[PDB]
């Protein structure tokens, strides 16, 4: 006799009638719903690969609020009545590129990729909050993610088009 | 909003809707572990292989979740998101006058190479607190202010002030089998009481060894004279720890190089480590305390003279 | 060394455990998906309307797909002359409209049966006679002219003329058509595993529905169920429309073809109408032939020009005839598009002179046997189409087929038989054939190989041959080992794929082992040259020495290897240039016993002999041998398919057509390969094996004629000299009406 | 609620707690239990590309009784208390090939391969029954199997070695 | 054993354990489906589209899997698998005396090129009858000897010999909603009585236009004055057909070449085809038809003379 | 002619979509099984048992 | 070593012993292929590393697989440029597409290997002589930083 979890993923429902507590939304995106564009980087929210967006109605604030979590270690079971936005949420190479992910693919700001999709969501986050953010927002949105390959300088250049 | 149950493999989740539903079942389970964030319990569940069979989550509750500007300090919930925390914080810095910004913009100096957005969306102030690691960078701050906590059970309301004694051994606080913390106040800066926050760059075990402070002082009106002094410490036991033996020693002294002297030599001896102390370092953490001490001390007389 | 050696296919312990994997074999992904075709059940009509609401409410319903979801071309076929789904007009019973997709087979088959279609009729052409009467063909007629008709004819004391038909025939492969597309979702990239004989086409159909490069599309085929002609063009009905569901739902998607699907949908071996006028001498001898051949090409062009010119090239059989005209005409009509089928119109064409053959001997009184043998082809002569027959064996196998068959004493008893036996009548025939060798468009006639060999001495090997149960591989690996001189437990070949050997041939025309064998020989040539400095350095080490000494070296250990068949160009304007490189002949000869009561026959006994050069596997060809016949036997005695007078196939499972069952098959069945017959030609002496031997089957039919004969004598006419006409396949509704007598009438 | 079904498959208890009475034991066997052995070839019961063993003890006539069946007609609902039987249950080139499997495959009785497993199980079923059978016996019991590629002589060559 | 459910997407399946179960099941839903060896009814679902909702399997039931020695003839319950009538019918005609068993010879005649091991190990007696294909090779051999059937419902039995009015129309039988075929008698042959049974060798549509026959001569005792005559027919019509127009004009007369074309012309006029009767081999057809009465004719002869 | 131009990574684009495919990204089999490493918690030891 | 088929609509599949872990290896093959063939880009695709494409690979490691790789591949350009050569003259103002349709259709093979072998390489430890490699990269960084003491 157990409650539905009712979520959104990418604008689409899910109800899940056998919630596990246990589950991580990470775990749920990749091998329930096959959505594999978030990765598994550490498992212990340091990495940021996992970042995916987040929103919901404020029952205090009014508003619909955003932000970034670490789908690693969020329970499912927090996010009923939540919206999940990951990197496939936001555009593709098959429709059309958001402008965080063409500018982070043409700035030579993706080596290996595999940080790419948690970078752009951080981004992506920092955007749909502050659309016209400064230079400074921009270097701090980012205390979350990981990236080995690039020395970070060309992701920074490329964001930095996004300012004032 | 409802009362949802969740039941898996081995793990039983209740999403409370409400405060009475939250310590009605908090009461009915005194074994039951609260989630908010998760960003604490995940890590205890993956990696040092805890089992919660009951988990109760009170992220919807009003209650848990309120910002409240008192004539003492603001308030937050025991639930509210740490960005939260930090977004009121530097709102009220930006408004206020210095002198009563003291504490504020210590706790956000703590916050300044904390986690990153991602964590500190979800991550919550009460489950920093009562995660109890020694080397939370923010429990040393709360300690050094008095921070105040409400603490709630079923009947059961209380208020206390964060001292020494709530974090009696290791990942433990002073909360009973039943309660709760509901509240957290973050007092306002008095004239003449001065704060200061330093933390070491880098840990490296994971809740050892990583020298953090909170630095309090309150001078008698208009003098240099110690009234009060609270130096608290993560990083150097096995929970945050106050100086206390040292700062009692300083009552009624002048802030000079008399004091300076005195209350190094205070702190390398009250919080001496051990050669083989868990964590190691133990020249740099030693180090670490008086340097950090130098540099309140240096700064609160650019805060004077 | 076991070229020569009768060794087992390679993989038949593992089909006898049931451990091989087929293409439906493989595992599912979590998340693939079923597709079953939505097919037409008019032969020429508009379509006026598709209704999915009932089928949008079958549980696991994923969507259904047509010719607007197509991303590239809806147009497809050889000659670009199909759609892949029908828009606005169905042009025959089998023609693709649309597709469902899935979450099971079972829920796809429940869908797409409830998958409403309206349609305006339109006028429907569906026999060769009314393809005639309407002038319904492709292209223009076809021809081989050589020596002088008119006079020809004019020299001739007999003249006999007639009309001929020889029915389909369904491949009936065990393993139906069958294809799994993996979508990658990177760049257009798809990987695909296909029932296939022909990758090359599989990948570019598929890239061309995509609009999509050729390079993006991986095809890999490990083994068919058998193939026969069948997958070397029609399979990618199926394959393209499972690309585009795993193109459009972004899923792994595939599709088996239930029975009746495939039979109705697929297309099988073409109907042929002749009509014929032979000129012949009191003697038996030919003077002048005239043969018009009519192929029911079904709905699009497909293989059958190719098919219409295999069968001019096999008007002759074994037999020169000086004066001679040819002409193939392919019939446009609102049925399944027909295609290739083991024998590509050679058997159509065979039959039909082995018809006017049998009938010649009937009007000059003589013994069949002395009429062929009289007929017959020399060493050295010319064909029609002007080439010359450099080791012609069939004499050699006609005069080594008399005696193991003991022909001569088999006829007496015959005879005997026949004047003891009132109801029953036996017959006994012996037929020659001859089978020329290459595709006749000669720019087919190519064949790579990839050969690694790695640091363990292990070698892999690749070519563009696909495996069907004929096997090639097996051929391939004997092949290796003999030219890389190591045990054939070194070698191995796991697959054809597109990504090994680009722009490979469609595995057919018999010429596979040749070919390949080749590719396969030069590529293992490059690696014993550079492999022999070292085999130099350490002469008493061994093959795995030498090969780490050559990676350590820095010496490559992988490489192509390439053919083309040499001296191919015929041209039908000249009548000259080599149609083919060589012929593989044989002889075969039949008894049968028919009670002319019920029109039902017994196979009493069958002795081939075949001239299949030096075989590389003696177990192989022989298999090839029996199994090519007894197709044969299906197509001329037992095979037939029956549509309703508005063009909807009724035959469409075992029950109602029947191939040649265990039971079947001649009771004394005896196959003997020719000795001391070299091929100069192909790869260590050997002989293309995989279709020749079909037609040989005919020698049954003949038979049957044969026994019919008698019993006419007995209770119809007292006319020896008389012709009566027996279409293909001779069933018992055929057999016992042409037995009449005091019943029939 | 619902009965559940109970089977065996090569040794091996099935417990079917959701039987669908629309399912054969063909589809069962391959999408159920991945055992791919056994194929389908018309699902008409014409080929026998499906025949597998079934066994059961007979409440009248005392008595195992063992024979050969279709799977690709044999409703899964039929076979309560039934012992199914498919080509992987006999032999494997893994372990070892049993006798008939062996000798299909050396006398050349396998060619595309497809109908074998087929052929194997009525042989087997044959010799279940009777250990010794006569050279008639033997060409009676294919009357059910289907072969395109052989022409049917080396299978009967090949099987042949049991009788007398 | 006991009554089994069974539920699907579609269909509802009950494993009937008793023969009052199968009877209260049948009479609560006419409608319902019997499927035993699944043979026809899964090429109905798969092929021709039918749904059955409610399924009942009688497979278990004793009664239906009896096999009884008369003193009329062997009795099959209905459920009886082919192979199961074949072994009983190859040890009757190996045991009794030839004059005795010219039906149980029929029988076995027609099911030597029927289906597979397969096929024969699964398919029942009764669901061949109850199929009714006009091309049943059974039917003609069970009409021609006056087969005895045994019907059962909720109260009711009877027993009937099979005749020409137990196929009305095309699929159809002379069972009432509620009825099952419980068993089947192929009667024993008598002194003076011949039987053959002939079939064409090849079906081209799935179920008409293949001649199948079964033929029965009686004779007045120790001469060759016709009885009783009975000439059954499938492939020729929608049904399995008698031709008594034919037979009823040869009753007491001799077995004679006179009677030969009498009957041939009786044959070709009752039995004739239109030229586009459904399923075409118009003339083959016929010719069989005469062709096959030759052949009983001539073994009557050798049976006889 | 490219070569000497800084013409962008060619997956990039697919990278920042979350499109480009690694190793764990590949569909699981529907009989796909999982492994875990069992290890040693000893720097030195002989094996006693498992 | 590398592997290079053209199909016959002019699409080129590359295949080299070089795996991509995010330095753009496939990027610079694609390029040097491109230079090579005198081809757009768009026409070259890189799918796979794999061990029944090119056997018997070192791993990609030493900073050599630009270098060692893009020469096989270059080589393997340079044979299917022979091979087309003809074509290319018979008809001088047709397309890439079509010459490579011609190649086809007179039976010449659009597969092949390419392989690559660094010239004078073998340093002895004694003796301590032979090129130990082939060539030398070289750089300079300026850095300053402060420290909080
Ligand atoms: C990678 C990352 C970086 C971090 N960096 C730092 C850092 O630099 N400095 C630092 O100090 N911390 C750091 N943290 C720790 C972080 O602040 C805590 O994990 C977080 O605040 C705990 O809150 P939570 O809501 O996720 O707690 P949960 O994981 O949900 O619970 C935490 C514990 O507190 C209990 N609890 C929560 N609420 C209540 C309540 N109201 N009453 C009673 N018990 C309660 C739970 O039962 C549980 O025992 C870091 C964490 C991560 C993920
Ligand atoms: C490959 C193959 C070849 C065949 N060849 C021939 C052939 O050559 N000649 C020939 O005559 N037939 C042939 N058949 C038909 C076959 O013999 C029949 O399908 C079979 O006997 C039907 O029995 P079943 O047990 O499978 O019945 P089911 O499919 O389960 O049922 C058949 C029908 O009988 C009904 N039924 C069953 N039992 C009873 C009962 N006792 N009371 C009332 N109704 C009942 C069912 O409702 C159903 O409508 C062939 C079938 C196959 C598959
Ligand atoms: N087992 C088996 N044998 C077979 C076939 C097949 O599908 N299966 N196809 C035949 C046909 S149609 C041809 S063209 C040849 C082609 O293969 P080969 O060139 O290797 O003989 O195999 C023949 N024999
Ligand atoms: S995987 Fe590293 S933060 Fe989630
Ligand atoms: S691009 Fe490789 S980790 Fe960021
Ligand atoms: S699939 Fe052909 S009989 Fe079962
Ligand atoms: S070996 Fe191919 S069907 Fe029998």
């Amino acid at each position: 006799t157990a409650d539905e979890l009712v979520f959104f993923v990418n604008g689409k429902k899910v109800v899940e009638k056998n919630a596990d507590p246990e589950t991580t939304l990470l775990a749920y995106l990749r091998r329930k719903l096959g959505l594999r564009g978030t990765k598994l980087g550490c498992g212990e929210g340091g990495c940021g690969a996992c970042t995916v967006m987040l929103s919901k109605y404020d029952r205090l604030q009014d508003k619909i609020i955003h932000f970034s979590a670490n789908a690693c270690l969020a329970p499912i079971c927090t996010l009923h009545h939540v919206a999940v936005t990951t990197v496939e949420g936001i555009g593709s190479t098959k429709t059309r590129l958001h402008p965080v992910q063409e500018r982070i693919a043409k700035s030579h700001g993706s080596q290996c990729g595999f940080c790419t999709p948690g970078i752009v969501m951080s981004m992506y986050t920092l955007l749909r909050n502050q659309p016209e953010p400064t230079v400074e927002e921009i270097e701090d949105a980012f205390q979350g993610n990981l990236c080995r390959c690039t020395g970070y300088r060309p992701i920074l250049q490329g964001f930095r088009t996004f300012a004032k | 909003p409802k009362q949802l149950r969740f039941e898996g493999e081995r793990v039983t989740w209740i999403q409370a809707s409400t405060l009475k539903e939250l310590l009605d079942l908090k009461a009915q389970h005194p074994e039951a572990k609260l989630v908010v964030g998760n960003t604490e319990i995940g890590i205890e569940m993956k990696f040092k292989n805890q089992l919660f069979p009951m988990i109760i989550c009170p992220a919807w509750i009003p209650e848990l979740n309120a910002v409240e500007h008192g004539p003492e300090g603001i308030s937050f919930g025991a639930a509210c998101a740490l960005s939260s925390v930090e977004k009121t914080l530097l709102e009220a810095v930006a408004k206020l006058p210095t002198q009563k910004t003291e504490v504020f913009r210590g706790v956000l100096e703590q916050l300044r190479w904390f986690a990153g957005k991602q964590v500190k969306s979800v991550a919550s102030l009460g489950g920093n607190i009562i995660t109890a690691s020694p080397i939370s960078d923010l429990n040393p701050v709360f300690m050094a202010s008095g921070t105040k906590l409400t603490i709630v059970s079923r009947g059961t309301r209380r208020t206390v002030p964060m001292d020494h004694t709530f974090f009696p051994s290791y990942r433990k606080t002073l909360l009973g089998p039943e309660e709760i913390l509901l509240s957290i106040e973050i007092p306002y800066s008095r004239e003449d009481e001065f704060f200061s926050a330093f933390k070491q760059a880098s840990r490296r075990e994971d809740d050892i060894a990583k020298v953090t402070c909170g630095m309090r002082v309150l001078f008698q009106p208009g003098s240099m004279q110690v009234k009060e002094l609270a130096l608290c410490y993560g990083g150097m036991a096995d929970r945050t720890i106050s100086a206390l033996k040292t700062t009692q020693k300083q009552l009624s002294k002048f802030w000079n190089e008399k004091l300076l002297q005195d209350v190094c030599a205070g702190l390398a001896e009250e919080l001496s480590l051990s050669p083989d102390a868990p964590g190691g370092m133990i020249e740099f953490r030693r180090t670490l305390t008086l340097s950090f001490f130098f540099k309140f001390y240096l700064t609160v007389l650019k805060k004077l003279g | 060394d076991t070229v020569g050696r009768p060794l087992p296919h390679l993989a038949a312990a593992m089909q006898a455990s049931g451990e091989a994997v087929y293409c439906d074999d493989i595992p599912r992904y979590e998340n693939e998906l079923f597709l079953r075709l939505v097919t037409s059940t008019r032969a020429h009509a508009k379509i006026k309307s598709i209704d999915v609401s009932e089928a949008q409410k079958v549980p696991g319903f994923v969507c259904f797909l047509s010719a607007d979801d197509i991303p590239g071309s809806n147009e497809t076929g050889l000659f670009n002359d199909e759609t892949v789904f029908a828009k606005d007009t169905v042009t025959c019973v089998g023609h693709i409209i649309g597709a469902v997709v899935a979450d099971t087979p079972e829920h796809a088959e429940r869908a797409a049966h409830v998958v409403k279609v309206t349609y305006e009729d339109l006028p429907a052409i569906i026999t060769i006679e009314d393809a005639i009467k309407n002038n319904s063909f492709y292209g223009s007629e076809l021809k081989i002219e050589k020596g002088d008709l008119k006079k020809g004819f004019s020299e001739a004391d007999n003249v006999v003329s007639g009309e001929l038909y020889i029915g389909g025939q369904d491949h009936f492969y065990l393993e139906t058509h069958c294809t799994i597309a993996i979508p990658k979702g990177e760049e257009g990239e798809m990987e695909l595993f296909v029932s296939t004989q022909n990758a090359m086409k599989t990948q570019s159909f598929v890239a061309k529905m995509l609009g999509v490069p050729v390079n993006r599309i991986l095809v890999r085929v490990k083994r068919m169920g058998g193939g026969f002609g069948g997958k070397e063009t029609r399979s990618t009905l199926v394959s393209v429309a499972v690309a585009l569901a795993a193109y459009k739902t972004g899923h792994p998607v595939r599709c088996m073809l239930d029975r009746n699907e495939d039979m109705l949908i697929t297309g099988g071996r073409h109907p042929f109408l002749a009509r014929y006028k032979v000129g012949f001498m009191k003697t038996g001898t030919i003077v002048a032939l005239e043969v018009d051949h009519y192929s029911n090409a079904g709905n699009s062009r497909d293989l059958s020009h190719s098919i219409m010119e295999r069968a001019l090239f096999h008007m002759d059989n074994c037999y020169k005839i000086p004066n001679i005209r040819g002409t193939g005409r392919l019939c446009k009509t609102n049925l399944s598009s027909n295609t290739a089928f083991r024998g590509f119109g050679g058997p159509q064409a065979l039959f039909i002179a082995e018809n006017w053959m049998s009938e010649v001997a009937v009007t000059c009184g003589l013994p069949a046997e002395e009429v062929r043998w009289k007929n017959m082809y020399k060493e050295g002569d010319l064909t029609h189409f002007n080439q010359r027959l450099e080791g012609f064996s069939v004499p050699r196998c006609w005069d080594e087929c008399l005696k193991s068959s003991q022909y001569y004493a088999r006829k007496s008893e015959v005879d005997k038989f026949n004047k003891e036996n009132c109801w029953k009548k036996r017959g006994l025939c012996i037929i020659p054939t001859k089978f020329g060798i290459s595709f006749t468009v000669p720019f087919l006639n190519q064949a790579g190989a990839l050969i690694h060999v790695y640091t363990d001495g292990s070698v892999l090997v690749s070519h563009g041959g696909t495996e069907m149960g004929q096997g090639l591989h097996t051929k391939m690996v004997q092949v290796a080992s003999k030219a890389l001189k190591i045990p054939i437990s070194k070698i191995y070949i796991s697959e054809t794929s597109t990504n090994t050997v680009p722009n490979s041939s469609p595995t057919a025309a018999s010429v596979s082992t040749d070919i390949y064998g080749q590719a396969v020989y030069e590529a293992c040539q490059t690696i014993l040259k550079r492999l022999e400095p070292f085999k130099k350095k350490n002469p008493d080490g061994s093959w795995e020495d030498w090969v780490m000494a050559a990676y350590q070296d820095r010496v490559s250990l992988s490489t192509t290897g390439f053919y083309r068949t040499p001296n191919l160009g015929y041209s039908f304007e000249t009548n000259s240039g080599n149609a083919f490189h060589y012929f593989t002949y044989g002889v075969a000869c039949s008894e049968v016993e028919i009670d002319c009561l019920t029109g039902d026959h017994k196979n009493l006994r069958t002795d081939i002999v075949m001239d299949v050069g030096s075989s590389l596997n003696p177990a192989i060809d022989i298999g090839q041998v029996e199994g090519a016949f007894v197709q044969g036997l299906g197509l001329f005695t037992l095979e037939e398919l029956h549509y309703s007078p508005e063009g909807s196939l009724h035959t469409r499972g075992p029950s109602t057509y029947k191939i040649p069952a265990f039971g079947s098959i001649p009771t004394e069945f005896r196959v003997s390969l020719l000795r001391d017959c070299p091929n100069k030609k192909a790869i260590y002496a050997s002989k293309a094996v995989g279709e020749p031997p079909l037609f040989l089957g005919a020698s049954v039919f003949f038979a049957i004629k044969d026994a019919i004969r008698a019993a006419r004598a007995q209770h119809t006419n007292n006319n020896t000299k008389e012709l009566f006409r027996l279409d293909s396949p001779a069933t018992p509704e055929k057999i016992r009406n042409a037995c009449v007598d005091k019943f029939t009438t």
